[PDB]
């Protein structure tokens, strides 16, 4: 059963970022980050965590392909969405502090690192922060968020078709869940499940009625409909900046924050939408520090969790950290584990052993401490 | 059904073959080519471990009710990592 | 619910899990599919106790929160040598150092 | 005259101003006492947005009332 098995220092200190897993190789597109720029013009970022070495490296900045035009990649940004199909993340939305939001589909080649803008038709969504994006075949899918242009809180779902690079503004039928940013959406089977985010109790503006949503509501891409579903008679606590992903058919969810509460959260909660329950899971080993706004990733079944922000022991600072979640850990690693906990001399274990203990014990050189 | 994985100071150790299949290399030695294991280097008080570990790696895979740990005294980690290692499991 | 057991003799231990509802003689007829020895040439014991036929698993005083996977309960058994019973011996495991 | 400006997470801030001042002013003193830039920055009183353009005396804000601070979610 699930424990978190490694927590490593020296990697990327970004909160409000995006990542995808490509095979055992996860990768981070920028993020904010205190103190740092986000105004002048910068390219952004892609920071790579090898799940298997342990260790993260950092692409070089993308230069002009031909003289006179100006490099071909997406500006810093945070609050954007990157979703995986096939060999290419899709980069959308975001904004920084000067350009604010654009629109413009980026689109990321895994294997040669090429960023590329596809030409794109139909019903552009309007720039934003703090939608979610997901994806069913070649469709992506992105809800919510706030709209820079109309000033407010977003409930559409525009759906781009990459065969065709169309979107379409979906006219769903049921009811729509409440426009909210910073919320997540995760594909079971065909099934969109919306959990959490920040919204209004009254309408898409803000007017000082600030709330954290924690009725899950369920989208079918099938009939593009926005399903009636059950009570769940226990719940997470409403929260904002979550991660979510699904594992084995069920939906999890990790970390957050409320600011009702002024709670920042480090629990992690199942969903089965077979039995349309949830249930809070209690890992094994001290894991990750409440937070939010980190990034969550599966390899294989492995979680990686990384970045984020939380209170400083007003006050807040930015993650360079990364831990694991292991769901199933194998003995080697709950033996590694022990022989690091223990202290015991390693010098009598085998080179391949101790390579494993050296990977999950030593930072990268991303960062360094504040 | 059943396999035979005799330790080395020759403690027999009759676990179900399901369970023994947790460890790959057991998995490939009951598959070779032309059922009992011999481990000429891993001593019974491991080895009985390991098999404790093959029980409750079956029994709680996908599961999520809470469960005790599988506790490693410090005495036993450096030889049941090394076994683990070299079982593949 | 499930107990989860080592029956173990001189040298060998089977590890097998039953019901707590399970009786003594379904553990020995376990033991007979691998052992090929009948239950009626079987003794079960816990700790020093010797184990009857046709009481359950549970009555013998194995619970699940006390026979866990990871922490398997013990089972003694011995075998009938020629008119009489072979004492209960069961072989420690080695030590680590 | 006085107001106060509070964020959903608390942190008053007490600003000395008078009714011909704008709401631009506001988030002007606001990032003298607190260095918040005026584009992060959002004001709502009694549940409506506050346009830059119009004063204090335009949207009813009397002495001791309190503004509601609304940022950008650069942490999330």
């Amino acid at each position: 059963m699930l424990r978190w098995t490694v927590h490593l220092e020296g990697g990327p200190r970004r909160v409000n970022h995006a990542a995808v897993a490509v095979g055992h190789r996860v990768y981070s597109f920028g993020g904010y980050c205190s103190g740092e720029d986000y105004e002048t013009l910068r390219q952004i970022d892609v920071h790579i965590f090898n799940a298997v070495s342990l260790r993260w490296t950092k692409l070089p900045p993308v230069k002009s392909a031909i003289r006179g035009q100006a490099p071909v990649v997406p500006y810093m940004r945070y609050g954007h969405s990157t979703v995986l199909i096939d060999d290419t993340v899709l980069l959308w939305g975001g904004r920084n502090d000067t350009e604010g939001a654009c629109n413009v589909l980026y689109a990321f080649d895994v294997n040669t690192h090429k960023w590329f803008t596809p030409r794109v038709s139909g019903t552009v969504p309007g720039a934003r922060d703090g939608h979610s994006a997901c994806v069913l075949g070649k469709i992506m899918y992105i809800f919510g968020g706030y709209e820079q242009q109309a000033d407010c809180f977003s409930n559409d779902i525009h759906k781009l078709d990459t065969s065709t690079m169309t979107w379409t503004l979906i006219c769903t039928k049921g009811s729509p869940a409440r426009w909210r940013d910073f919320h997540s959406a995760t594909m079971l089977g065909s099934h969109m499940y919306v959990f959490g985010g920040r919204a209004d109790r009254f309408g898409p503006f803000h007017s000082n009625n600030e709330i954290y949503c924690n009725r899950i509501r369920v989208f079918d891409t099938r009939t593009e409909a926005w399903l009636d579903c059950p009570p769940t008679p226990v719940l997470p606590e409403g929260r904002r900046s979550h991660s979510a992903f699904g594992y084995n058919g069920e939906l999890y969810i990790f970390g957050g924050y409320n600011a009702r509460l002024n709670r920042h959260f480090h629990d992690l909660w199942k969903f089965n939408p077979v039995s349309f329950t949830w249930k809070k899971i209690e890992p094994k080993g001290k894991g990750p520090c409440p937070r939010r706004r980190q990034c969550c990733c599966i390899v294989g079944d492995k979680i990686v969790l990384f970045g984020g922000t939380s209170p400083s022991p007003f006050d807040l600072i930015d993650h360079s950290d990364l831990h694991i979640l292991d769901f199933s850990p194998s003995l080697k690693t709950l033996c590694k584990l022990a022989v690091i906990q223990y202290n015991l001399d390693q010098s009598c274990l085998p080179h391949d052993i101790r390579w494993e203990l050296n990977a999950m014990t030593t930072n990268s050189n991303i960062s360094r401490p504040i | 059904m059943y396999v035979k994985l005799i330790s080395s100071d020759g403690h027999e150790f009759i676990v179900k073959r399901e369970h023994a299949l947790t460890s790959g290399t057991i998995k490939a030695m009951l598959s070779g080519p032309g059922n009992e294991v011999n481990f000429r280097e891993i001593p019974s008080h491991v080895l009985s471990k390991v098999c404790m570990y093959f029980t409750y790696k079956v029994r709680y895979t996908n599961s999520s009710t809470e469960i005790p740990e599988f506790p490693i005294a410090p005495e036993i980690a450096l030889e049941l990592l090394m076994a683990a290692n070299f079982l593949d499991c | 619910m499930d107990v989860f057991l080592m029956i173990r003799r001189h040298k060998t231990t089977i590890f097998t899990d039953a019901k707590e509802s399970s009786t003594v003689f379904e553990l020995k007829r376990i033991v007979e599919g691998i052992l090929k020895r009948p239950p009626d040439e079987q003794r079960l014991y816990k700790d020093d106790q010797l184990l009857d036929d046709g009481k359950t698993l549970g009555e013998c005083g194995f619970t699940s929160q006390t026979a866990r996977p990871q922490a398997p309960a013990t089972v003694g058994l011995a075998f009938r040598a020629d008119d009489t019973f072979e004492a209960l011996c069961i072989e420690p495991f080695s030590s680590p150092p | 005259m006085q107001i106060f400006v509070k964020t959903l997470t608390g942190k008053t801030i007490t600003l000395e101003v008078e009714p011909s001042d704008t709401i631009e002013n506001v988030k002007a003193k606001i990032q003298d006492k607190e260095g918040i830039p005026p584009d992060q920055q959002r004001l709502i009183f009694a549940g409506k947005q506050l346009e830059d353009g119009r004063t204090l005396s335009d949207y009813n804000i009397q002495k001791e009332s309190t503004l509601h601070l609304v940022l950008r979610l650069r942490r999330g």
